[PDB]
């Protein structure tokens, strides 16, 4: 029964955390980081944009 | 040692897995929602108060993107792993099927049925039917990124999900079936659906927000008996969706001429077979007349489902139909299941009542089985092949691109082509020869004012001897 | 088209035994498999469909597993009623190609009783004169008969007949026929056959002369 | 339950028509959406030679028999034949009908897993340029070298006949004990003959009757041969004439 | 030698995974979504205090 | 079972050991700082592209942030452990001593040696040393948040940091010892330091950036045979940081007046314990002498570590010094590791040379072990104590505030008082009555002008019998 | 102060058993403990310090594990060099606090010869007549003498003394003394010992009498 | 290696001074951060007394010793003493001085682990009131009584004697096996006494000397007693005179 437990809910689910933590997750948080860059780039040439003062003197 | 693993291993590598793969990868994907949600708070903000007096992602748009438009035997796709960021590869005992990947302005949808041991008579473990985000990694490639990952509480009841975008949320219809597959167990089947809507931005304590399962009281069927969705993604009409679908008239009422049915230059075939044809057996009781649901919002909290039956104009059995808005027409995908073995997509002429203008295409088949291999056009009686859709990319010349399995019988060799309606263009092999594959949903877009495309093909691994949806970020490219 | 070889194409084993037959196909088909029990002068038998589903009818000890391209009939505890054909099918592609069969065995050594017949005056009345060296109750069947004629081998006239194995005592019987004319069977005056046999140490041969009754 | 059962000629000369007929009761071929048929040379192993649908008459058939395989219908008397045409010895095979199976997971996958579950009863059909002839027998009398360790053994030597099969029993089907009736093989001249044998006590030779009981059908023929063993007094009485 | 290596190298560190996977990393993410509402609540108010424009006609 | 245990299990655990303990909080912590550093630069782009033209967390500034002056004894204290978000909480078979908590403008820093099995004898199994940022949760209550993480190659040859920030880096100085604790192996230690800066907004591929570990080529010492730092924080003066030290007098040169040993209202102390309590052991041949290390950053690419000696009142044996930047002028904490068993800490008059105007306190004192108990001024050889730091939290009524251990020898129950210099006003009971303790790190900072302070707290856990450092956010409340 | 109770008090164990020692604390050390044996008219020898530290020749059948509160002293493989008495030490704080001791025997049971002896003359001319009852080579130590003169039970003039386990046969030997005056000698006849043990399944009892010789 | 030795008074009358000394040999105590003092009475558990610093001269005592112990220092001879003060009769023990040792780990932690490393050899001290008296022997002549299986039993009585202890020995230190020396006891008067026999085989009764040695040194007396059977026939030869 030690075996059938250990290949039952140990094997399959260690190598679920495995693909879940080295896998999936690192690259989440990367493309969280690439999220941060794309939000950050974004707001800030929406700033560039619509946020521009000229006017000549009267 | 039967302690240990009992008490102080086995319930804490049980706590492991539910929080690393549900409540890690659901508060990372709530962290990009909260991203995202912040970004359009500051951008509205400064868009109010910064706009003075005085005293990403999206689809194919109208902007000619130039592509390569010039036939070409050289490598010039590459084939991009994009699978990584999904909940694709479980382990080595798990078989993935009943896929979908339904794109739309930026917001993916991602379901799959995740079974146990074999890839047919495998018990249903769970149904991811989860929404996101689709982005750009450090590479100008683009890449999944799921927020909200919601399952339904009884896996074994929750068939065929056709997602639909629509308006910073995601409505998700599928179909409830105690009785098991409502095609094969057609005249048992409760004839009920569900749809679920989901937020593509989700929120902290969004509750009735993210995940509120509608009801449908009102189904519109009309002539026919039944109603089931049926196939990958849809469009929006501004508030009213499109889900594509299959609806089951009972053959006694099913009128057809057979002399329409092209014997012309074939000889094996009776025109007896295209009436036939139409179920998937030729004495069954009903007949699947492929689709659209019309579900207009502004109906008020009880909406109405309603279908559309396509027109007759080279009419076979209904398949996973996709409708899919590219370059502002939506062009209508229509899959193989039946002796009509070339690709059948083409632009809409109308929606309501379908009518598609299918495209006159002899180069682009899928592989059937037993009696309608590639390159089939003789009338016969089948209900084989696989789904292998199509995205228009090109409307100015009329190219579309896809995953197609290059291979008369043997479902296996995924090609990304990407073709004109009597020449394939250039062609990328995402894997090797005897690969063997099923169901591949091409869903393209803009990227930067480039032409990406999402291909989720069912690539059966030989190493673990399980099928899993590889993604395939291809770039449509310029320079031949 | 898909070509299905299984190994080993027969097998020998006791009964409760683990008995794994194999089917290696030629393309990969994905699961598409069926496993087929053909007894002796029946109709197959479906056991082992989608290569992992033990069907309805057949027995706890037959299981199967395995998908691609290698694939497993795995028979836990074997049992006298088992002792057949096994074949597999493919289901992926049209045509369904069948292996070429495994031929199971009960493995209890016997070593045979040797017997010779002359052939009758009748028959000598008929034309022809057929040597029947007799061979019963023995263990493997695949043996070794050589025919002797005045203490020279002849080959070019022989023809054999081994029955399928009992359901008795689980051993076979051989029949070698040595067909030979009047005048021929006239022209020589002891008839031989050798029998090499794993229970037999030495090659029991088993004669008799033309002039001796 | 759907039963399946053959019929056909088991002689069928070379270069000609096969025509086989599985009938089918027990349930009607406007249902099954398939139905085919297999066959299996003896000596080697099963394949498929191609199915018919019942409701409609496409068909398909194996590409190393494209050119030669028709399979025809009669929905009234709800039998499916079968027409192989130039014939060879080759094809030299039980043609088994077989009921055809589908199992469709996940009707968006319509590639069925495929079998077959209700097979007929089969039919030897051998191709042979030989007419019908009734058997040959003569007893393999029992002899002095015939004996091992206290066992003596007798038999029937059958020989020159066509088609298959004869039904050999011993005396009267009373003698079941020792029976070992051989598969025949074929001659070089074209004809069928086996063997059949029983092993007996060497101390009931001489009490005991033992007559092998041959039936062969197609020739309508009924060979009962008594065996013997062999006298070896009556020839070494030369008189002399004084 | 099972039972020190399901002690030594099991036991131990997957107490320490569970540790850092139901403790740790979560409250990680969950003060993390926190920066993101701070630091969207600090740009909010630094463009609500230094994009504002006011002046009388002359 | 051997085999699947030491190939499919054993392996893959420690991958997951190596992501979700190293490399993934590694990059939550780098996705923070990306987080801060995008605020800080588009919070400049705003600055600078909408300064239009015409045609958190801080430490104690100067303002008047009011709390509760009278006492009380009421539980008026309401502690909150935020310990969990840290690497605290090893495996069961770990103690970790020698810490480190260190705050100045928000980013702290935190450094632990990991030991296995006792906390004495044990192998040192790593050494993090790892800066961050203080944050808020969602409920106004502070919580940590590491960035930048780094271990040092050789765990056994760093001791005794001191970590002080420095203008968005951190500047963490420690002590290299091959040949054991340099107080301890003092004639034999090789008289070599390492200064390891750190990046509390780290970026990603900040090589060079993050850890650029300096050699230090010359240490001013002067009279002082040796100089190690030694105490956990300390305060920068613009470009020049000033870490908490000790240097090694060797005993013949130590000129000390006997006359001044306090010997007055006590009978059992000669006049010339005074002087051999200034070493650890009255035979020593060196003498601990508590200071300060300037390190000015305008010396070039290659600065002086310049030790700064103390005042010689109420001059006792050298302990980790703390100074810190409360309320704009340094206070020096000068723990109790001899006779002088009463809190040794006051404001700082001058910083070179340094002479610290020593509060005369009389009701806070630690639990020495043997000879100088709580509350013990009588001059007595010993080096016994622990180390119980107090943070200026109110300069007007001179209010400071620490976790203290109220017990006479036994170090245990740790209370986080708040107490004038004559009288304690409210306090804490942080843990059960017999919960032993060590080593206790307060800092207070500002966060959103309400005072709390961070309390590292060395508890040893019941359960599973080793020490953790236990932090304690308590908010110095303001009504009574 | 910190008390230290220790569990057992007087353990006993054959040769090669698993000896646990523990010593429970009142207020909790944290490792600050250290153990102690004892060696009959030998001065203490440190073991076990930090209450996990084997010490640089204690042999490694001395182990030692526990923090807090409860402590182990564990002896693996018991050995006959280890048959003392075992103190632990906390360091703490001051006053360095020892546990009552833990006294360690050789579990080898064997039953006494028991002897008995009158009073010397020389003796009962120095007034005084001390009778003596020797129970020698026993095992438990622990057992139970009465005094009987003239089968009555006598209380208040017993003293005992039993020697220290030999390391030669690895029993004791006990000696019990009646002291008694010259005439109240002289007023009795029969002076007996009770003997109850555990190797001895009846109470052997020796007597004497005063007139007899 | 340091090697500690105690001396002093065993003999000690009640609420006196004790005067110990434990003189250290092989290191000096201008080393060694801690000098100890631990007694252990008999019958009950050790316990630890004070320290002295060696270097310095303050002290540490136990806080159920506090107002009585003195631990006085000599830096010259290299001696360390002890003063218990009003001695009762329980402070009855064995005076044990020990170098003390410190285990400092971490030197931010200046708690150290304590233990003591060197023990003196201890030396026994008895509060009693008694005087010194030599030992009383009388020897436990065997009988028909002390007979068990084959062995008898023969011994001495040592009886009211002062102070400890008496060094009994069987036949010029000639005989080992079967001795048992046992420990005194101490009496109601107050005076010592033990009991020592030796097991011998019954069939060397009247063949070999037995003779107990005691020597006690404190009082100077040496006493050598013989142990033989007690005669039996001598008392009842009461003459007739006729």
């Amino acid at each position: 029964g030690l075996a059938d437990k250990i290949g039952t809910e140990i094997g399959p689910k260690v190598s679920l955390i495995d693909t879940s933590s080295t896998i999936t997750i690192p690259a989440n948080i990367g493309l969280l980081g690439s999220k941060i860059s794309q939000s950050t780039a974004s707001i800030n040439e929406n700033v560039n944009e619509k946020c521009k003062f000229t006017l000549p003197p009267l | 040692l039967a302690d240990k693993i009992g008490t102080e291993i086995g319930p804490k590598v049980s706590l492991i897995d539910t929080s690393s793969t549900i409540t890690i990868p659901a508060n990372i994907g709530l962290l990009g929602s909260k991203i995202s949600q912040s970004t359009a708070s500051i951008n509205e903000n400064v868009n109010e108060k910064c706009k003075f007096t005085l005293p990403g992602v999206s689809n194919l748009v109208g902007l000619p993107n130039n592509i390569c438009l010039q036939k070409t035997s050289n490598q010039i796709l590459k084939p991009k792993l994009i699978s990584y960021t999904l909940p694709v590869v479980g382990q080595s005992g798990t078989c993935i099927t009943d896929p979908l990947l339904a794109m739309d302005e930026g917001y993916f949808a991602y379901s799959h049925l995740e079974r146990i041991g074999s890839c047919s008579r495998g018990v249903s473990k769970q149904r991811i039917i989860g929404v996101g985000e689709v982005l750009d990694r450090g590479d100008e490639v683009p890449s999944l990124f799921m927020t909200n990952v919601w399952t339904p509480p009884n896996p074994n009841t929750v068939y065929h999900c056709s997602a639909v975008y629509n308006n910073e949320f995601y409505y998700v219809l599928c179909a409830v079936s105690t009785v098991g597959d409502p095609i094969l167990n057609s005249t048992y089947w409760s004839g009920s659906l569900m749809m679920t809507r989901l937020a593509v931005k989700p929120k902290s304590n969004g509750g009735g927000y993210n995940q509120h399962q509608l009801a449908l009281r009102s189904i519109e069927k009309g002539r026919y008996d039944k109603v089931m969705p049926y196939g990958p993604s849809g469009i929006k009409q501004g508030d009213t969706l499109y889900f594509p679908a299959v609806g089951f008239l009972v053959r006694t009422e099913f009128k057809y001429n057979d002399s329409n049915c092209p014997i012309t230059k074939c000889q094996y075939s009776k025109p007896e077979n295209c009436r036939l044809s139409m179920g998937i057996r030729p004495n069954s009781h009903y007949i699947l007349r492929s689709g659209l649901l019309k579900y207009n919002l502004s109906d008020g909290e009880n909406p109405k489902v309603v279908f559309i039956e396509i027109s007759d104009q080279r009419l076979s059995i209904g398949s996973p139909s996709k409708i899919y808005d590219s370059l502002g027409q939506p062009v209508f995908y229509q899959a193989s299941f039946s002796w009509d073995t070339m690709i059948k997509f083409g632009d809409v002429l109308t929606v309501n009542p379908l009518v598609v203008n299918w495209r006159n295409n002899t180069v682009i088949s899928r592989p059937g089985q037993s009696q309608c291999p590639r390159f089939n056009t003789c009338p016969e009686i089948c209900w084989e092949g696989v789904y292998n859709d199509a995205f228009l990319i090109d409307r100015i010349n009329w190219i579309s691109a896809g995953v197609f399995l290059d291979s008369n019988q043997t479902a296996e060799n995924p090609v990304f082509t990407v073709f004109k309606d009597n020449e394939i263009l250039y062609r990328a092999q995402l894997a090797s020869e005897d690969t063997n594959a099923q169901k591949t949903i091409t869903n393209c877009f803009l990227l930067k004012n480039k032409i990406w495309c999402i291909s989720l093909v069912e690539i059966y691994d030989t190493g673990d001897n399980v099928i899993r949806p590889k993604l395939f970020a291809v770039k449509i490219p310029e320079q031949c | 088209d898909i070509q299905m070889t299984q190994s080993p194409s027969s097998l020998s084993a006791s009964v409760g035994d683990r008995v794994t037959i194999t089917c290696r196909a030629s393309q990969g088909i994905i699961d598409y498999l069926s496993w087929y029990q053909q007894k002796p002068g029946k109709a197959p038998k479906l056991l082992i469909s989608t290569a992992s589903n033990l069907e309805s009818g057949v027995p706890s000890r037959f299981s199967g597993s395995g998908s691609g391209t290698e694939f497993t009939l795995t028979i836990s505890s074997l049992q006298p009623e088992d002792f057949a054909t096994y074949s597999c099918l493919q289901g992926y592609t049209t045509p369904y190609t069948f292996g070429q069969g495994t031929k199971v065995e009960i493995k209890t050594v016997a070593a045979p009783s040797v017997f010779i017949f002359p052939p009758s005056d009748e028959q000598l009345k008929s034309g022809t004169a057929s040597v029947v060296c007799l061979l019963n109750n023995f263990y493997p069947r695949e043996a070794k008969v050589q025919w002797k004629v005045d203490n020279a081998l002849q080959s070019g006239n022989s023809q054999e007949s081994v029955t399928e194995q009992d359901s008795k005592d689980s051993t076979y019987s051989l029949s070698s026929t040595l067909t030979l004319s009047k005048a021929d069977y006239e022209k020589h005056k002891v008839y031989a056959c050798e029998v090499t046999h794993q229970g037999l140490s030495s090659p029991v041969t088993k004669s008799f002369n033309r002039g001796e009754c | 339950q759907v039963q399946l059962q053959e019929s056909g000629p088991g002689v069928v000369k070379p270069s000609e028509t096969l025509s086989l007929t599985c009938a089918v009761s027990g349930g009607s071929i406007s249902d099954t959406y398939r139905w085919s048929w297999i066959r299996q040379p003896p000596g080697k192993g099963l394949e498929w030679i191609g199915y018919i649908y019942g409701s409609a008459t496409s068909t398909y058939y194996n590409p190393s028999l494209s050119s030669r395989v028709t399979i025809s219908k009669d929905m009234s008397k709800n039998q499916f034949s079968l027409n192989l045409n130039s014939v060879t010895a080759a094809d030299t095979a039980v043609y088994y009908c077989a009921r055809d199976y589908q199992y469709y997971y996940s009707g968006s996958y319509p590639t069925p897993h495929n079998w077959f579950d209700v097979w007929g009863p089969g039919v030897l059909v051998t191709v042979s340029s030989a007419s019908t002839k009734g058997p040959s027998v003569f007893p393999l009398a029992p002899s002095s070298k015939s004996t091992s360790g206290g066992t003596a053994a007798l038999g029937c030597l059958v020989k020159d006949y066509f088609p298959e099969p004869v039904t050999v029993s011993w005396n009267s089907g009373a003698l079941t004990s020792g029976v070992h009736t051989f598969p025949a093989v074929l001659q070089s001249s074209g004809l069928y003959s086996l063997s059949s044998v029983v092993t007996v006590p060497s101390s009931g030779l001489g009490t005991q009757t033992y007559i092998c009981n041959v039936n062969h059908k197609p020739s309508n023929t009924k060979v009962d041969k008594k065996v013997e063993p062999k006298s070896c007094d009556k020839t070494h009485h030369h008189h002399h004439h004084h």
